[PDB]
């Protein structure tokens, strides 16, 4: 049978849906990862925990590409991440590959896949999922910008932002290390130094997932000799890159 | 149209012609008649255009989808599956006509499709109106294990071919040069065969040349405040 | 088993009362403070964000105010998130009596459908309704400007001037003793700012805080044109009013 | 309260029911262990057979999923035979819709959504038992990836399984510290079995035999097992190393 | 507390309502099988409540395709159902690949039938132990299945009230013969051990049922025992425990 | 197109074309038909290339599944899902498929499947267009049992007056042979098979 | 791009194997060929974005200069190496300023020259610079009061900072002050503040952030 059509979301007798604040509890128990905007770019960064030693922190993803131009990463439950960065590239290509045909705005997309969210807070037989996500992005129409995407399936823009379990410390962190005008070197070194806080293990390049939605890189595309056209704003730091940076902070 | 494909050793290059025809009327002067499933897997198209154009838009979604998810270089027969799948039961009702070509980590490929859902391997291939004089010329110069440099011109001497003895091949040729464990070298316009000959005299005339009944303004600026 | 999960959310209680509408008018109060006034030459929709953080970007935030037709607007207090849906909705629905008929929709239309499906979750399917409360400027022509509120039971009611969200008290009162109907868009524009300071939930009113929009006859021949204003002219308005 | 008994979230964020899946692959007492070779991937896992009146032969925790990839399970065989058939209707499904065998990568991570599925439900029983799959791939090498009745997976240089895992896993850590490469150098994956037996004889302290172990080699485009004849050689070559 | 439903789990790692629907069967009719060289039979108990019952009527054991012979105790209505869904699957079989189905896969299928109601709150699970078994290429095979989803390689098995009467005899039986069995020399010891098993029901009584699918008698088929055959092996397991 | 296969002492043989047509042109003339769609099993495509292909790779996803929970399948077992599809597009789809296979439960088999779906042993089969015109060859030149050599100059044979008489078969000879001595493929190019 | 990457290596060459007075020509063109790089005076040397240079070339004025040698060129060049950082007009001076004192720190130069140039630069971080940037140089000069055994100068420079950026507070950078601040507590022969302020340090650093060193003292 199917007798599970009763939502799983309720309120509670003193207000407050009750259940997107214990899904946003799991963010708090949750990896710390965090965002900071420039001016000519947006960086993202997050530590890679694992289950074992013998664990490949070369096969797991935490930041995630969802179109060249954009890119994502959570705090929270590892699982849940899992499908719903499957279903947010769905969507993304479902109603704006075969509909408006380009790389959707970075504005478009995140309302979007905070319906989803919303979605898994209306039905039976589903909760919402636990995890926050940062929507890092550049549109050539609304510029570069930040998004933070709740569990409870609104967004908000932020200047700076972190999620996670250090995510208090993170922001009070951000304040004074934040100005209006940054470059992208510099947000590197600032995205580092937040989140070398927020890790009680050590702190490697190795175990640090970094990641730059900076500059663009016309030959991860996979062709050239037509410059209107670019490759990748989205580009990833691999490894020995990351130790360099480790020396820059 | 026409397309060539043609696969050797250490590669594979397609080749398509930018002239666009909607029956004996020519659409278009120019169009890229190059599309991409996925960035590393290239086809162009002959038949009806818009049956073409559109299998190619819904394939290359599922085929990004892929290449997301293995986060790594999607492989060419994965499209070609879906493709034949796909027609194979409107049964040739949706004319695609392609070339489907590509490289990946399991070798050089190269494909055609059928708009029944007939798939051929071959170390060439030619479809289209324009494949039948582009087959001949091909297969004089054709060699086992050519070069990257030799392939780029039979190729494009082949379309060329297409132009003077077919009517659905004309103006530009282009060429797509995809090697292994290489980025996919587009190279357009590589052999511009025809310009439109000079004309005698320039068409101007003075204003008002055309009658005008009556005038008025419209915006689309925006909207207005006071 | 599965009624074994399930005691009984969206029944009536023994006054008649559904539970989940009842708990969810409370945590419409939590939620940020969202006024409307209707002027003889406009409505002027006036919202305070629930959140307001650290390092926050409240400068394009554009997270309470939407346009659903380019004649009518919302202001959303409640759950920004619950909203969203129905936000989208009445959009699509706008949209169909534009296409079916090539007319734009009647303010009464629009908001009596999104009404309709707030009733339905409570009516159908054992749902939870969305916790919101929207008031809607809108312009028809045939009772000209209308302003509404909507509660999450499903239910409009008419008003001149009314507030959601929190202090909801001493807003209304404060509006009933200053309003006149004979006001324009300017007095209007300045009653809001002065109501939406009493109901702070900091201890100042900022620019930043401030989403401000307005619908205005003033546009030629009698055309409404919708403004939400950019921050620097919210900015720009919170001094001439004298706030800041 | 319920929100234990149902896959609802307490109020520090936890499902203590999925929590409890875990806790049940304890009770079928089998270990295993399984390691990348330098052409291969080996794993070996023990067989319990109590009485006479159970024939050994049968006693299988060794299921084959592809022709390249086996699957080794640990924990309640009702639910390794289920998780079987859904893992072995997706590897067809994809070699059908993309012209390839699907990836072992590939394969892990459709397993971890569909955990997590049975965890979405509010009626549904997690299925307990947790997987080892090995594979030799042809893109991403030799393969180990575990997945876990949650939904999490990650891949692995090496891995063991049961109730007594820590001691297994503190020999391999050790090891792979003093090769400092992630995978087992030989060349004969005979000998890189017998390596295997070793550690393992090392962890739960106790000799095994033919009918003790049940073993699978994946080399490449290959998954077999060994028949407990080809195990009693490999015990002699213990003798002789 | 995790005793109304199939999907609670305890912290010790257990599910009560999947162990408790083992005892419905421990409540049920003795019932073994020998796996032999050849072959299997199986024997089953058939409680007498009454003298106004008709003897070898009362069936429990249903044969599934040609070849496989099962037999089952417990809930009696659940088992008849069990059974109902697996010759869909031996005619599915049959129809796709035009072969009868093999032993080992019809094991197969039974045991995800049975996961799948212990997995859902919507439907209740079984309350049977089933006995089948035959002859396929790959040799003779016998497998009992649990209301848990679980089955193994058996030498022999048992299951009922007796099946500890049943399983100490076939452990000597090994010992009798330690290369296995003939399946037509089974016949008579499957008489013995309900025999041996009806003394954990003897403040009743019972008729012997037997039943055999064995390569070397029958061709390979799945058959009853009955006529000549049948009051020989009944006259045995009577001088013995006489 | 021409399809045969043949049995053999130790084995099975399989032989095809590799020209393929539609209409006059021919759209390629090297592409391969022998098909694997198990280790041990292979098949022989003919008729319309898109309705065999289709079915093919339907046949090889549902005996891939068969392998991993049953054991591998048999030269009869596969010969069924080819047959029972063809059923179902009976109307629709024609097919020619010979499924041949070496096993050790039942060494060399040859089955063949008619548009309309039918399975059918025979010692010998062919299925085409251009091996109806080789069919009485096929008959009086057959021999049962015969050596590993015979086989393959027979098919050699029986597909030289196949391009004889038909256009559509040409390209080179493939030939697959299954067997417990290992799987050799074999290709005669036309010169060789010109000279007799 | 090759050219600054060429006299970089010659300079090294005949360092280790021919004569330590060849390379000394190599550098005095070298730091004036850096000049060039730093003003742009073709493009950077790279022509028309400062590409890569704008990096590279306070990075191997840096290489050249903890090399290498005590010499008085050496003492001589540091000085005007500060005006150096502000020509460039960027905002990546930040990260290598600490390094380019700290080299100058590690070579024997005795009271003066080490203090000089640190106050140096804390004259360049208030100017327009971050705070973050005057409070560490402020703990490096710091630090120099207490090696050459000054203990007042060390005291009275560490008050200012710890007593008012409480109001400009987020930083691990006050774990550092307190431990110095005991040092210096220390060898004024007072114990009883030395004592409570390496408590107050040892709490401060029983959150989980500390580097190896900072433990190590």
């Amino acid at each position: 049978t199917d007798r599970y059509s009763f939502s799983l979301t309720t309120f509670s007798p003193s207000g407050k849906l009750g259940q997107i604040d214990y899904a946003l509890t799991a963010v708090k128990q949750g990896v710390t990862s965090l965002g900071i905007k420039a001016t000519n770019g947006v960086v993202i960064a997050t530590e890679k925990k694992s289950s074992s030693p013998l664990a490949m922190s070369e096969t797991l993803s935490k930041v995630s590409l969802l179109t060249p131009d954009i890119g994502a990463v959570y705090s929270g439950m590892g699982p849940d991440y899992r499908v719903l960065v499957d279903k947010s590239r769905k969507v993304a290509h479902t109603s704006y590959k075969r509909i408006y045909g380009e790389y959707p705005p970075t504005k478009l997309l995140v309302s979007e896949v905070a319906k989803i969210m919303q979605e898994a807070t209306q039905s039976g037989g589903v909760r919402p999922f636990g995890v926050s996500l940062l929507i890092a992005g550049h549109d050539e129409f609304n510029g570069f910008s930040l998004y933070q995407v709740d569990p409870s399936g609104s967004y908000f823009p932020w200047k700076a932002t972190a999620i996670g379990k250090g995510s208090v410390a993170a922001k009070t962190f951000l304040e004074k290390r934040w100005n209006d005008e940054l470059e992208l070197e510099d947000a590197i070194h600032i995205a580092l130094l937040t989140l070398k806080e927020s890790v009680e293990g050590e702190f490697n390049g190795d175990t640090i997932e970094l990641a730059i939605i900076g500059d663009e890189n016309p030959d991860l595309l996979g062709y050239t000799g037509i410059p209107t056209d670019k490759g990748p704003r989205f580009r990833k730091l691999t490894s020995q890159e990351i130790n360099d940076r480790l020396e820059a902070l | 149209t026409t397309i060539v494909g043609v696969k050797f050793n250490n590669g594979v290059v397609i080749a398509a012609d930018t002239r666009s025809t909607q029956g004996p009327i020519v659409a278009d002067k120019n169009c890229a008649k190059l599309h991409r499933i996925s960035p590393k897997i290239w086809c162009a198209g002959a038949g009806t255009a818009a049956d073409t154009e559109a299998v190619t838009q819904l394939i290359g979604s599922n085929i990004e989808l892929h290449s997301l998810y293995t986060s790594r270089e999607p492989r060419v027969v994965s499209a070609l599956q879906m493709l034949k799948q796909h027609l194979f039961k409107y049964q040739g009702h949706i004319g695609a006509y392609l070339i489907v070509a590509g490289v990946d980590p399991t070798g050089s490929h190269l494909f055609s499709i059928h708009a029944h859902g007939s798939t051929d391997v071959g170390y060439y291939l030619s479809l289209g109106s324009g494949s039948l004089a582009a087959m001949a010329v091909l297969e004089s110069h054709w060699k086992q294990d050519l070069t990257k440099e030799e392939a780029i011109k039979l190729a494009s001497d082949a379309i060329q071919a297409g132009i003077w003895n077919d009517l659905g091949s004309g103006s530009n040729v282009d060429v797509c040069v995809m090697e292994i464990g290489k980025d996919a070298e587009y190279l357009r316009n590589y052999l511009t065969p025809n310009v439109r000959e000079e004309k005698q005299k320039s068409y101007k005339f003075p204003r008002g040349t055309t009658a005008v009944l009556k005038e008025s303004i419209v915006n689309i600026c925006d909207i207005q405040e006071e | 088993g599965s009624r074994r999960y399930d005691s009984r959310t969206t029944i009536f209680s023994p006054e008649g009362r559904l539970y989940q509408v009842e708990y969810a008018l409370e945590s419409i109060s939590h939620a940020g403070t969202a006024i409307g006034i209707m002027a003889s030459d406009g409505i002027v929709l006036a919202a305070e964000r629930k959140v307001t953080s650290t390092l926050l970007e409240q400068d394009t935030s554009t997270e309470k105010l939407y346009k659903l037709n380019d004649k009518i607007a919302v202001a959303v207090a409640g759950l920004t998130a619950d909203a969203e849906i129905l936000i989208n909705t009445a959009r699509i629905h706008a949209q169909n009596y534009l296409k079916t008929y090539n007319e734009d929709i009647p303010v009464e239309i629009l908001v009596r459908r999104l009404s309709d499906i707030k009733q339905g979750y409570t009516q159908h399917g054992g749902l939870r309704p969305f916790g919101v409360s929207f008031i809607y400027a809108g312009y028809d022509d045939r009772y000209g400007y209308q302003l509404y509120t909507s509660n999450p039971s499903g239910n409009y009611t008419g008003w001149k001037a009314i507030s959601v969200g929190a202090n909801t008290s001493a807003a209304q009162t404060l509006l009933q003793m200053d309003y006149k109907d004979d006001m324009k868009v300017d007095d209007a524009i300045e009653l809001a700012l002065k109501t939406l300071s009493k109901t702070t939930d900091s201890s100042a009113l900022t620019y930043d805080r401030l989403e401000f929009a307005t619908i205005r006859k003033g546009a030629n021949d009698g055309e409404v044109y919708q403004k939400i204003f950019k921050p620097q002219e919210i900015k720009d308005i919170l001094v001439k009013t004298g706030i800041t | 309260g319920y929100d234990r008994h149902i896959t609802i979230f307490s109020p520090e964020g936890r499902l203590y029911q999925v929590e409890y899946a875990f806790k049940a692959t304890n009770q079928t007492n089998i270990n295993s262990l399984a390691v990348r070779g330098k052409d291969c991937t080996v794993v070996i896992s023990q067989k319990k057979v109590p009485d006479k009146l159970l024939d050994p032969t049968t006693v299988s925790y060794i299921f084959c999923i592809s022709r390249t990839i086996g699957m080794v399970v640990n924990g309640p065989i009702p639910d390794a035979r289920n998780a079987a058939l859904r893992a072995k209707a997706e590897a067809a499904e994809f070699r059908y819709k993309y012209g390839y065998d699907m990836p072992c990568d590939v394969l892990a991570k459709r397993m971890a959504n569909l955990s997590q599925i049975y965890t979405q439900r509010a009626y549904m029983r997690p299925l307990g038992v947790i997987l080892t799959f090995v594979s030799v791939d042809e893109e991403l090498g030799p393969s180990i990836y575990k997945t876990d009745p949650a939904g999490y997976y990650v891949g692995y240089k090496a891995t063991a399984t049961g109730p007594k895992q820590q001691e297994i896993t503190t020999n391999l850590e050790n090891h792979f510290k003093k090769s400092k490469i992630d995978h087992i150098n030989e060349e004969s994956w005979e000998k890189v079995v017998e390596f295997a037996i070793t550690h393992m004889i090392d962890a739960l302290g106790t000799e095994f035999s033919k009918n003790d172990l049940e073993v699978g080699v994946a080399t490449k485009d290959k998954f077999f097992t060994l028949s407990a004849e080809n195990i009693e050689e490999r015990l002699v070559a213990i003798a002789e190393q | 507390g995790y005793d109304l439903s199939n999907s609670v789990f305890s912290p010790d790692g257990r599910n009560f309502q999947v162990e408790y629907a083992v005892k419905a069967v421990e409540n049920g009719t003795t019932s073994i099988g020998i796996k032999c060289n050849d072959g299997v039979v199986f024997a089953v108990e058939k409680l007498i409540t009454s003298k106004l019952l008709v003897p070898q009527k009362n069936v429990k054991i249903q044969v599934v395709d040609r070849h496989i012979g099962c037999v089952y105790s417990g809930l009696i209505p659940d088992g008849r159902h069990l059974v109902n869904r697996g010759r869909e699957e031996a005619a599915s079989f049959k129809k796709l690949y035009k072969t009868p189905i093999p032993i080992p896969a019809f094991a197969d299928r039974l045991g995800q039938y049975v996961q799948a109601h212990t997995l859902y709150n919507s439907v209740r699970p079984f309350g049977v132990s089933t006995i089948f078994g035959g002859v396929d290429k790959n040799g003779a095979h016998l497998y009992m299945l649990e209301p848990s989803g679980s089955y193994w390689g058996y030498k022999g098995a048992a299951t009922g009230k007796g099946r500890q009467s049943a399983k100490a005899e076939l452990e000597k039986l090994v010992d009798h013969h330690p290369e296995g069995l003939s399946a037509r020399e089974a016949v008579k010891q499957a008489a013995k051990i309900i025999y041996l098993a009806h003394e954990d029901n003897k403040e009743k009584d019972f008729e012997l049922e037997i039943s055999w699918c064995s390569l070397s008698e029958t061709n390979g088929l799945h058959k009853f025992v009955k006529g000549d055959l049948l009051q020989e092996a009944i006259d045995f397991a009577q001088k013995e425990i006489n | 197109t021409s399809i045969m296969a043949v049995t053999f002492k130790d084995g099975v043989i399989l032989g095809a074309d590799s020209r393929t047509t539609t209409g006059a042109y021919i759209a390629n003339r090297v592409t391969d038909k022998l098909t694997r769609v198990h280790d041990k099993i292979w098949c022989c495509r003919s008729g319309s290339a898109a309705d065999t292909q289709a079915i093919a790779d339907i046949v090889q996803y549902h005996l891939e599944l068969y392998t991993s929970q049953y054991g591998t399948p048999s030269t009869e077992t596969a010969a069924s899902v080819f047959k029972e599809l063809c059923y179902e597009n009976k109307d629709n789809l024609t097919a020619g498929i010979i499924v041949a296979g070496y096993d050790d439960k039942n060494k060399g088999e040859v089955y063949t499947i008619p548009l309309g779906g039918s399975v059918h042993k025979l010692p010998y089969a062919i299925a085409g267009s251009g091996s109806t015109f080789i069919y009485g060859y096929c008959d009086k030149n057959f021999r049962e049992n015969m050596s590993k050599e015979e086989t393959v100059d027979f098919i050699k044979h029986s597909l030289s007056q196949a391009i004889k008489w038909d256009g559509s078969s040409g390209g080179v000879i493939r030939m697959v042979v299954l067997t417990a001595a290992g799987v050799e493929r074999l290709i005669f190019y036309p010169d060789e098979y010109e000279q007799l | 791009m090759s050219l600054p990457g060429s006299k970089l290596e010659e300079a090294r060459r005949l360092v280790n194997e021919k004569q330590y007075n060849e390379a000394e020509q190599v550098y005095l063109s070298l730091l004036d060929k850096d000049s060039s790089q730093s003003s742009a005076a073709a493009g950077a040397s790279v022509d028309d974005k400062r590409r890569n240079e704008q990096e590279t070339s306070i990075l191997e004025l840096g290489q050249l200069y903890v090399t290498m040698g005590a010499k008085d060129k050496l003492r001589e060049f540091i000085p005007h190496s500060t005006e150096y950082m502000m020509q460039f007009a960027k905002s990546k001076t930040v990260k290598v300023l600490k390094t380019l004192i700290e080299k100058f720190e590690q070579v024997p130069d005795s009271l003066d020259d080490q203090i000089f140039v640190c106050e140096k630069s804390i004259e360049f971080a208030k100017r327009e610079k971050r705070v973050f940037l005057k409070h560490s140089l402020s703990i490096k000069l710091a630090t120099l009061h207490y090696q050459k055994k000054q203990y007042k100068d060390s005291l009275a420079l560490i008050n200012d900072l710890l007593r008012e950026f409480k109001k400009l507070d987020d930083k691990p950078s006050l774990v550092d002050v307190h431990l110095l601040e005991s040092k210096v507590y220390h060898k004024l022969r007072n114990l009883a503040k030395s004592k409570a302020s390496l408590t107050a340090a040892r709490t401060a650093a029983n959150s989980i952030y500390c580097p190896t060193q900072t433990v190590a003292e």
